[PDB]
């Protein structure tokens, strides 16, 4: 028997089998519904497209995300997403496969409980288990000690771990992520006359961000050089034309991660919440944590983010300490890699939540020692 | 034939532009790497002079 | 049973059976009445001639069209037209056949309601349905997306469709068509001395237009070519003899479609309303719309109109998109062909407006989801 | 010396002197050019009529709006508008008057830059300043907190202000306004038999809208009332006779503000973008914002819009809040009134942008602390 590893996240579902090097099914977690009339009789069109199919018909659908900030807010849409993942992208019968799911730290309890209730009643899996994303990042990184910064698409968090013991009082969670960066980039593109208002134009803006944005090493000097020269201007070709020219908002967008006041948040940047989690930990492990600062998730994929975060954390920490930032090239999939590793471990086979345990104890079995 | 060669020249232009703009991105990330190198250099030379004087 | 497909149009009636490749009754949509006194007793002549007989008796009758711009203005005349179509050209009993009628977008609602009321009370058909001309054109063209430009004899309209969904906010309708081109040709033919004023010389001018007019690929260059040479000057032989010679007004007539200021209209050419409909659609279907620009209707039958339309739309749209114009040889009958396809679709047999539905809900039942 | 408050708007220019109770000059922002040939020799026709004169000669002109959605698209036309305003309506010399100009949030930056370049070079004003329309509305309303909904003729926007501090991350802008309502009313009148196509008939339709349209308190009940009764129909007198009678079109036009899917937009109504801006704002000021919901601008002037928006926002917000909507009778001129107040304030006299500062720092000085 094999276990499935479904890493949902907020905006990119990626699933596969336990024991592979990568997910075999990566698609956006969107559910589209047609918003126009529909004239051709006999077209036999459907009522809701999910996944990558909804990306080809953006000009006709209104796109919803069923997961806002880690939290699932539309259970019907999420059930559709899971059905698509099981039957159309993977082509497996979920009644004969254990399933490992992930979630972010410090979410509501009903999210997790309703998740397992769905997975047992509707999809009828034999076993299941929910894992923290940062722990799986640390498995895939090849470490057992380090502070992991997992910037996804809805939520960012730090989780310090030492020798396999997680320090729950030092976990930080921040609701600034790729979706907020996309909204900020849409808002500041209007300074040059481009306007993207539709949910289908949000995707165009996301592709722009992924392809052109980067983190500046020195924000003020980059602003000065963009004001003076014109060597930063880069062009992008929309699905039609009118190539858009992007100047300093190439790096003003991801700078929101280090200055969350740009989008009117009160909190501090990711470098500063990382340092604060460190100083929140004990004193005997701070050196190892400084030396094992692990990045993962898609929002950590900008060019220059590792160097920027090292500069900031080095300016913060004492001078006698060597700061190191681990940023693999397969960061975007680290949670899935770690999930596959963990589910393939033979020690883990006693940690699943079997269906009989659930039937006898209710969905409360999930927060129990069966974590 | 005229339309065929038009289209082929177009696709070749596309390929060349891809290569050239990727090279531009590479040289920009390289020159940024070089300025970061230089500033790290000045900092480490300064701590070098400090260490040598104190030693 | 079989359904009839009556494409009323405005200036040419096209009827037939659902499931044929072409209409079997194409005749003008005119009703003539004698205007002289009539001396031979025992002649027993009729009081109104309909269809193709009026074109034989032109010199004795006053020809009236019962449809001005899509809209029906003379309901008694239109009822005569339908009676002629059912009983003399097709030779069928309309109380045994469903009837599919066509209409242009953005007409009055009383037009459609009174049409339904006539078809159920006077002709007593079992079912009926009113369809949009552009949708049926797209059926006949074999596409399922594409922006269709249906230039008939009363109206011109663009209707962008994507994946079988029509975008009603981007529908454009212009009241310039073949009838206005005929009037402009009557007017500018007086510069050479020929005078056509009678309601029956309009038919001669329409014949001249059909047989000699063409669209210039460049208007100033053809103006200069006609001013210098005489290689583009052609002759025509009236029903009386006395050939007439047509010079540069061979291409000044259909140029009114691209410069509606010639007839004192405010609007923009067909090449520009097509592009404005595109730019009013979404951003991520514009490439498909540019590539699937479908022409239909009789006023698109000029030589060179496809090449001109392509040159214009290409100069308008961004330089990186393939603009393609689909212009079949059986353009003039595309609406009817698509209507036959649709009425033969087995899925469609549940979209008819049955007679009992009408008897219970009044003529208002036409604007329901059968719209 | 006294200042000039020119609220150029988009579809109505309002000018006057700072310290007045109302604008002195109010005329449409229109530039007309003759489109016919002109035979009477000696009468000396001019080439472009601007302002209220273009509405008198409206029958033989093509009316252009130099400003589309807040944004200026024709700079030569806009210079003509400003020249007419300064010399032929106010009769002042701008070389000796500071000028306060007004702009909507989230416009391109080249808009302001070219605006000030023109004001300093073409008109040689001694100083100038560009203000936000919503802030000036809140001045004229006598508040210092409150969420202001400024619905002009091109753009609608919400700007939540608390205690004199504005929440920029909560500013929402929507491109649905009176011009789109006029276009929808044209397109929706066409189904009763009337057709208005020219730019000179757009003005007649705008007059019909202003004079007969209103907002229904309950859309479905008003639709059923119009479908059953006939007490809703009013008649209007075109500028040549031939009265037109409109029924449910009276409340079906401004309902587009609350259901922008009518014109194929995806966004949410004004009642919902207001609530979303409030919910973006910090939790401690939402009660005051609910209590200080300010309306301004010409499109907020329909009968029943305040009651409708209160019903909607009340159904949205928690049931323990006091929703209150401030709708003065002089709504349409609130931006100008606030502008006059602001420019007359004595604290404001060191916040102008002087000619010296401009000659020193270029047009970039507009976005500095001298905003
Ligand atoms: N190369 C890249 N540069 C910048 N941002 C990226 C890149 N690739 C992906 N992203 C961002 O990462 C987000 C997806 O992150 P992901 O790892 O899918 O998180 P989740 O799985 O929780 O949605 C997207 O919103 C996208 O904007
Ligand atoms: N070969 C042609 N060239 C130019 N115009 C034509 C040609 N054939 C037909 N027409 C014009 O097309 C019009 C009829 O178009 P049609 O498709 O019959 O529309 P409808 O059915 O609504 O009358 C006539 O007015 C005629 O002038
Ligand atoms: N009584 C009214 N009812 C409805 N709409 C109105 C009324 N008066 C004016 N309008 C609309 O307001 C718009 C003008 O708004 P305005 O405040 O002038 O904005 P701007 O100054 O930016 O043009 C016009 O398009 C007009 O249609």
């Amino acid at each position: 028997t094999t276990a499935l590893v479904c890493d949902n996240g907020s905006g990119l579902v990626k699933a596969g089998f336990a024991g592979d090097d990568a997910p075999r099914a990566v698609f956006p977690s969107i559910v589209g519904r047609p918003r126009h009339q529909g004239v051709m009789v006999g077209m036999g069109q459907k009522d809701s497209y999910v996944g990558d199919e909804a990306q080809s018909k953006r000009g006709i659908l209104t796109l919803k995300y069923p997961i806002e900030h880690g939290i699932i807010t539309n259970w019907d849409d999420m059930e559709k997403i899971w059905h698509h993942t099981f039957y159309n992208e993977l082509r497996v019968a979920p009644e004969e496969h254990p399933t490992l799911l992930t979630e972010a730290p410090l979410n509501p309890k009903a999210n997790r409980e309703k998740m397992t209730q769905i997975m047992f009643e509707t999809f009828n899996v034999p076993a299941m288990y929910v894992a923290i994303q940062a722990v799986l990042s640390l498995y895939a990184s090849g470490r057992t000690t380090g502070i992991v910064l997992d910037s996804g698409d809805g939520v960012t968090h730090n989780v310090p771990i030492y020798e396999g013991y997680a320090l729950p009082h030092a976990i930080m969670r921040l609701d600034l992520a790729g979706r907020d960066l996309t909204d900020y980039l849409m808002k500041i593109l209007t300074e040059r006359g481009y306007s993207f208002v539709t949910t289908a134009e949000r995707e165009i803006v996301r592709d722009i961000k992924e392809k052109l944005c980067y983190v500046a090493l020195d924000f003020e000097n980059e602003m000065a050089t963009a004001a003076s020269s014109s060597s930063l201007e880069k062009s992008y070709e929309l699905p039609d034309g009118q190539v858009i020219t992007i100047g300093n908002e190439r790096f003003r967008c991801p700078e929101t991660l280090f200055q969350p006041s740009f989008i009117g948040m009160e909190s501090a940047g990711i470098h500063e919440t990382t340092y604060n989690s460190i100083m929140k930990c004990d004193i005997d492990i701070r050196k190892d944590l400084y030396a094992n600062n692990v990045l993962s998730g898609g929002t950590t994929m900008y060019p220059g983010i590792a160097d920027r975060m090292q500069k900031e954390i080095t300016a913060l920490a004492p001078s006698t300490m060597k700061i190191k930032i681990i940023a693999p090239p397969e960061r975007k999939y680290s949670v899935w890699i770690g999930g596959s590793i963990l589910a393939s471990l033979s020690t883990f086979q006693q940690m699943w939540i079997s269906k009989q345990e659930y039937d006898e104890a209710g969905p409360s079995i999930v927060h129990r020692k069966c974590f | 034939r005229a339309q065929e060669r038009l289209a082929t020249a177009l696709q070749k232009l596309e390929e060349a532009e891809k290569a050239a703009d990727e090279s531009e991105r590479g040289m920009k990330v390289i020159e940024s790497r070089a300025q970061k190198d230089e500033e790290k250099m000045e900092i480490q030379e300064i701590q070098l002079k400090e260490a040598k004087h104190i030693a």
